[PDB]
């Protein structure tokens, strides 16, 4: 039994917490949908 | 109705998706392309692509907004057992032989897969959860978007 349940509205939040870097990565994508690092 | 939804198996949250224009959008690895229940109703898989890791239910892919390649974005993360929260970030880039894809360096549990990534207008520019693990064990997700035909 795989089912869905509503979890909220889709809305941009003003003045939000900002985190994470902006990595520049060389990757490959295979036919099964898997990304890998080159 | 339109909104963000948890995808559950009976319970465990295995992912998240977006309802827009009567179509439910999630990542293929969340459902393996199988049918879903919504209340007493059944959602049938209509379109999908394992290489993109995407699937849509009840109709074709509807999400057509694209990352502008410049601006900060928000992950509307819906982690298992936690309410939806917005996390703003400046994407990095997956550079591939077929072009660049925006990517977010944000790390959440596996069942957060399918959470939408948003532009400043609140449009869904892609779904979170298909990515790579970098050397230190942290995670980077593509901003995975389908084609609205
Ligand atoms: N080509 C390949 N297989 N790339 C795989 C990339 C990546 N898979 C992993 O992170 C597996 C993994 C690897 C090491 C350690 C852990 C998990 C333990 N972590 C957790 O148990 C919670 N966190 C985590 O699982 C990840 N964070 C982390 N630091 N490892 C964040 C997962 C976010 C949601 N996405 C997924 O679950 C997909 C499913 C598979 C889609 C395939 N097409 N997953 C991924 O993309």
């Amino acid at each position: 039994d795989m089912y869905i349940e509503r979890a909220g509205d889709i809305t941009w939040e003003k003045d939000a917490e900002v985190t994470g870097n902006s990595p520049r990565l060389d990757v490959a994508l295979d036919e099964s949908g898997d990304f890998s690092l080159v | 109705t339109d909104g963000v939804y948890r995808v559950m198996t009976r319970s465990t949250q295995v992912g998240v998706g977006v309802m827009q224009e009567g179509v439910f959008h999630t990542m293929w690895h969340v459902t393996k392309g199988a049918a879903l229940r919504s209340g007493e109703g059944r959602l049938d898989p209509y379109w999908g692509d394992v290489k993109q890791d995407l699937v849509s239910y009840c109709g074709p892919w509807k999400l057509d907004a694209a990352w502008d390649g410049l601006s900060e974005v928000q992950l509307l993360a819906v982690p298992p057992g936690e309410r939806a929260k917005n996390i703003q970030t400046l994407p990095g880039i997956f550079k591939t032989k077929d072009g660049d894809i925006g990517a977010v360096a944000l790390d959440y549990p596996a069942g957060t897969s399918g959470s939408p990534i948003l532009d400043k207008c609140g449009r869904v520019i892609g779904l979170y959860g298909n990515g790579v693990v970098i050397k230190n064990g942290s995670y980077v997700s593509a901003i995975t978007q389908g084609k609205r035909e």
